[PDB]
RNA sequence: UAUGCCGCCCGUCUUGAAACACGGACCAAGGAGUCUAACGUCUAUGCGAGUGUUUGGGUGUAAAACCCAUACGCGUAAUGAAAGUGAACGUAGGUUGGGGCCUCGCAAGAGGUGCACAAUCGACCGAUCCUGAUGUCUUCGGAUGGAUUUGAGUAAGAGCAUA
RNA sequence: UGACGUGCAAAUCGAUCGUCGAAUUUGGGUAUAGGGGCGAAAGACUAAUCGAACCAUCUAGUAGCUGGUUCCUGCCGAAGUU
RNA sequence: CUAUUCUCAAACUUUAAAUAUGUAAGAAGUCCUUGUUACUUAAUUGAACGUGGACAUUUGAAUGAAGAGCUUUUAGUGGGCCAUUUUUGGUAAGCAGAACUGGCGAUGCGGGAUGAACCGAACGUAGAGUUAAGGUGCCGGAAUACACGCUCAUCAGACACCA
RNA sequence: GGCUCAUGGAGAACAGAAAUCUCCAGUAGAACAAAAGGGUAAAAGCCCCCUUGAUUUUGAUUUUCAGUGUGAAUACAAACCAUGAAAGUGUGGCCUAUCGAUCCUUUAGUCCCUCGGAAUUUGAGGCUAGAGGUGCCAGAAAAGUUACCACAGGGAUAACUGGCUUGUGGCAGUCAAGCGUUCAUAGCGACAUUGCUUUUUGAUUCUUCGAUGUCGGCUCUUCCUAUCAUACCGAAGCAGAAUUCGGUAAGCGUUGGAUUGUUCACCCACUAAUAGGGAACGUGAGCUGGGUUUAGACCGUCGUGAGACAGGUUAGUUUUACCCUAC
RNA sequence: GGUUGCGGCCAUAUCUACCAGAAAGCACCGUUUCCCGUCCGAUCAACUGUAGUUAAGCUGGUAAGAGCCUGACCGAGUAGUGUAGUGGGUGACCAUACGCGAAACUCAGGUGCUGCAAUCU
């Protein structure tokens, strides 16, 4: 279970990591939510900077 | 267990010789060794310092280093599928010169003499050596040599 | 039929670029033609150097070009780089030259033009020098890539260990000093 | 064996750098100190439930020991360690000789 | 239960791709040569370099 | 289909399988080197002393595409446990090779210049062992020059990103 | 050591036999629950399961061990040794 | 003790093979002058490396050369077995263990009737021709060929490994 | 630096085989710490004089070898020393063996570095070289038992057959010193020596561990001949009868019982005789189940004990044919 | 040619017995104040070259000598061994083909040669 001649790696995957993998598909969906969130806050705080 | 010591299996080779025991004769020490000089390796068991391993006994190398009581020899050591550059440190009683290289280095001067001579004369030198040629056509004369008719022998005990 | 060598062994050399680049194949086409017809040893070198891969066409710096023209008698030759010609801001003096590269960098193009020189391709070169008349073929250093310092590591080679972190606690303790066991 | 006593050996010194007479004694190791990092580490790890968190060597093979001489130069007072081969009995020295009865 | 050692096929393996000479460079390994010969030899070669740097006119 | 000759049952472990060694009554469908984080080599692509837009912002025909600031990662400097110190005597060195190019030539060749790379001798940086100048908070400073010592170093940068 | 032994039956059938007024047989209720019970003691019994029940989960546990591992052609072609 | 005598030695030996085995057979060569050096020399002697000249037809034995050198990476394997010869243990073995080589493994094909290993030959698909080992009474392609002898068995003999 | 050792020889009161003395020979036949081999004669040996190269600095090299480590060794270089008139020799033992990683602890070195907000002294941590050790010697920290047992495997490996072998067993020759009144061979036969067999027992581990039902008996068939009887013969130390030794010969038969599970053995009795064997040590979907060898149990000896015993003893499930072939 | 001093190879030089040696040299030899070492001026040390000497050493020669070193078509192309065969033989082993090739034994010869420096009727 040791190399031919390879750098000694430290891959921290001996826990149940598969149960708390967080993939960011929500990136684009959050981006429009943040822009809408800014637009609505600027409508509320009507003439003033955010 | 098994024995793989340094001087193991070396009863008969580091043995001295019959009626050649005792002291080393002084020509051995008066002999001059220089770098690029091809030398044999053959240990003198009577001298137990700078002595070569039994492997190198019989080998021929070339001197690379020269110091006080000793030389340095380069030998070709095949191990598996490839030679390495094995550097020995040998006291001067365990080596000698190679007439191998002495007979070449005099043939070089013999060729130099033949060519430098025959450049300004009638030339048929052929500097290269040729092997044992098939013998030429001779007449064998039977004047007091009338061939003796040999026959094969009958069997007899003792 | 006691075969002396390996039967059906390939030459082991590139006969084409594994690059599928259209413009490189047009350039190979020109130089396969010139290589065949001209019978000048230059054209065979350029054809092979075009086949060569990214690891074997390392960037020849302007500073290395300036040095190759510092040579006596070879001061007015056209500088054939088969690969990238990179910039070097280390030097200040650069002479008037003509250099035939595959690619230049925006910095290298600026420096060679500003000296007053001519940035050539291999086809702009071939149209003026079919036999590489008055050329100086250069190569960048191959054995300087960071991968080559790990090639044939062992005791006691003095080669780079393949590692990811480089401080103490990382491959200095036992077998790198006589204190802890031994050294290499 | 029998190492005599005071002998003239080389002294590193920084002042000597020559053969001076060093007084010879046998080496013996001090105390664990109870404050060495490897003792504090051990005591921490040994405290609590678990019980023997480290190995205990009980496979004694070697009979004797390597004897070590603490040579001490008389001028500068600097010491040096010389290790002798494995010997059963050790005399710091010594009833020489008697080089023939 | 097993067997222990054989040098069978070991020649064949060696000769297949191998038995090769160490290539012998000019200017050989000047390492493990007498240190005081080296110490001097440096100054000799530096002297010869200066003497040809003087000769270049 | 007949006839001459040939043809042991496949898959498997095995030095050795037709085996009196194992699985297999038969058929349909399902059924076993995948994806991921991090990496070695080699190759392609971009840009190249740099490189990488996409964590984020702006924008949009709306999870797309397009545009973008400041950082940050890696590289551009190594060596020491560390406080530290830190890469040109010279044409960035000499030597033997070295493709290609230049010169004289019909050519054979000779001569010159010689990249990469190869060997070698040096020089430069850090470490270790000394050497120990001008000086001076009189114990600090470490010039200067050496060492069969040492480093994963310098010596007209090759790398970054992606596949 | 009969029958049956792909049975009537995952323990039955037939003959022969032990004992048959008590340390007897037995229904209902109730208590004892798994490293625990219960045992006139065979590691016996604890729902056809017992030298540690059954159910789910951790769990797709691990296996230097067995078995399997799915198209064709072309070229090259090993090891059982250190 | 002396001179003779018979026979021996894995762990005796004067002598001493065969087979295997080291090295050399030249440009990095030879020859003649001369240059530094802190090494060495009584020395102006050397030693290492050179400058400058001189000798390339025979470039300093034969034969071959299928291109020669170089590097990176990674698969499988790490139970092997058999045969002539050398050889250890053992009464011995289709036994156990070695040495060199060749084979099987991983190999079909012609032959030994059959057989992993023996002999002959190693293999794209066909035609034609010629042979190997082995055979040519009949099965069975091919002389119940030729030639000189031997043998008569109420248990004939008949092709190496091999029965 | 002086000398020559083993042993032998000739000799000197007590003194002799051996105490000490003297000369002669003496190639090592002695000695060198040990095993063995090599080496050594104005020495490497024995006796005497002075010392501490068994030292400091680190590098290269050889053996084992991956050209890693460890151990041991080599040759220099730079210091400092020892000896000697000097040449020189000396980096432990004349040479080939005598030994040990990380982590931890401890010591030696050095006006050293660190303890990160800044100082000092303890304290701790570092840097370079040792030591405390791993003998399973490239280095786990470790007692049994299972006949209540389990799982993954294994014919890489045992307990039965079979196969090569034939030591061992069984049978059979050759030679014949001799035993048999005399007389080698009527019948036997020493010392040797050549076989054959696979009804013993071994040796081996080739087949089988996703099982080939593991002793004996009962029943039943067939075959082998190394012939017990019978048929017909030859030989004799064959008068008869009886017996013994062979030949052709396996056609023909070769038993009833007591004890034992036994195969084997041992007795009684009849018979012409109560020969030896094979056929998966024939024969368990043919039986039987006494023995063997699951679980219960007792005794002895052993074990602190669980338990052990190819020691003894008692109780202990023997499944399926309807398929093909053979008959 | 002789001898010495220092040697090279290290028995053709050593061993055993005898017999010669002019010159010079070497030696034996003489003495014990000194340096020096002994139990003993025996060995070692110093002095003399005088008192004597070739008897020893040393050198040379001799011997059907020992030993050693050479050579041979001496034994012997033997023993052995590399290679080859569907050679032989129950086997043990053996013959042939192509190569390589001893040791003993027998007989013949030999008995140091040479370097440097100095000396010598
Ligand atoms: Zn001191």
């Amino acid at each position: 279970a040791i190399s031919k001649n390879l750098p000694i790696l430290k891959n921290h995957f001996r826990k149940h990591w598969q149960e708390r993998v967080k993939v960011h598909f929500d990136q684009a969906g959050k981006k429009v939510s943040r822009r809408n969130a800014r637009a609505t806050r600027a409508a509320k705080i009507a003439p003033r900077p955010l | 267990g098994k024995s793989h010591g340094y001087r193991s299996r070396t009863r008969y080779m580091f043995q001295r010789d019959f009626r050649k025991h005792g002291a080393v004769h002084l020509s051995t020490y008066l002999k001059v060794y220089k770098v690029g000089d091809i030398v044999d390796i053959k240990a003198n068991g009577s001298i137990q310092k700078g002595m070569p391993h039994k492997f190198y006994q019989g080998k021929t190398g070339v001197v690379y280093n020269v110091t006080k009581s000793s030389v340095g020899v380069i030998i070709n050591k095949m191990v598996g599928n490839r030679y390495l550059e094995k550097r020995l440190n040998l006291r001067v009683e365990h080596i000698k010169h190679s007439k191998c290289r002495q007979e070449f280095l005099e043939r070089v001067k013999a060729n130099a003499a033949k060519r430098a001579e025959a450049k300004a004369q009638g030339v048929a030198v052929q500097l290269k050596r040729q092997p044992a040629q098939p013998r030429e056509s001779r007449i064998v004369s039977t004047e007091g040599n009338v061939p003796q008719t040999l026959a094969p022998v009958p069997y007899e005990t003792f | 039929i006691d075969h002396t060598s390996k039967q059906h062994k390939r030459s082991g050399h590139r006969t084409a670029p594994k690059s599928d680049n259209v413009y490189l194949k047009l350039l190979v086409k020109l130089y396969t033609f010139l290589a065949r017809r001209t019978d000048a040893p230059f054209n065979k070198v350029v054809l092979k150097a075009l086949f060569l891969s990214k690891i074997n066409r390392p960037p020849v710096s302007v500073s290395r070009i300036a040095r190759a023209l510092k040579q006596e008698g070879a001061a007015n030759k056209t500088v054939v780089v088969v690969g990238t010609v990179t910039d070097d801001a280390r030097i200040f003096e650069f002479p008037k030259t003509t250099v035939a590269a595959l690619r230049f960098t925006a910095g290298a193009r600026a420096k060679i033009v500003k000296a007053g020189g001519e940035c050539i391709t291999l086809d702009q070169l071939a149209v003026r020098a079919p036999k590489g008349q008055n050329t100086l073929i250069l190569r960048g250093p191959r054995n300087s890539r960071e991968a080559v310092r790990h090639f044939g590591m062992g005791p006691h080679k003095g080669k780079a260990p393949r590692i990811l972190s480089t401080g103490r606690k990382f491959e200095r303790a036992r077998g790198r000093r006589r204190s802890k066991g031994f050294k290499v | 064996v029998n190492v005599p006593k005071t002998r003239k050996t080389y002294c590193k010194g920084k002042t000597c750098r020559k053969h001076t007479q060093h007084k010879v004694t046998q080496y013996k190791a001090g105390k664990a100190s109870l404050f060495a990092q490897g003792k504090r580490r051990y005591d921490r790890k040994q405290s609590g439930f678990g019980g023997q968190t480290k190995p205990v060597f009980h496979k004694k093979a070697k009979t004797t020991k390597k004897v070590v001489l603490r040579l001490e130069c008389v001028k500068c007072k600097t010491r040096a360690q010389l290790t002798l081969k494995r010997c059963k009995h050790f005399e710091l020295g010594g009833e020489k000789k008697q080089k023939g009865q | 239960k097993s067997k222990n050692h054989t040098a069978h096929n070991q020649t064949r393996k060696a000769h297949r791709n191998g038995i090769k000479k160490p290539k012998t460079y000019k200017y050989p390994s000047l390492k493990g040569v007498d240190p005081k010969f080296r110490r001097n030899h440096k100054h000799a070669l530096h002297g010869t370099a200066k003497a040809l740097a003087a000769a270049k006119k």
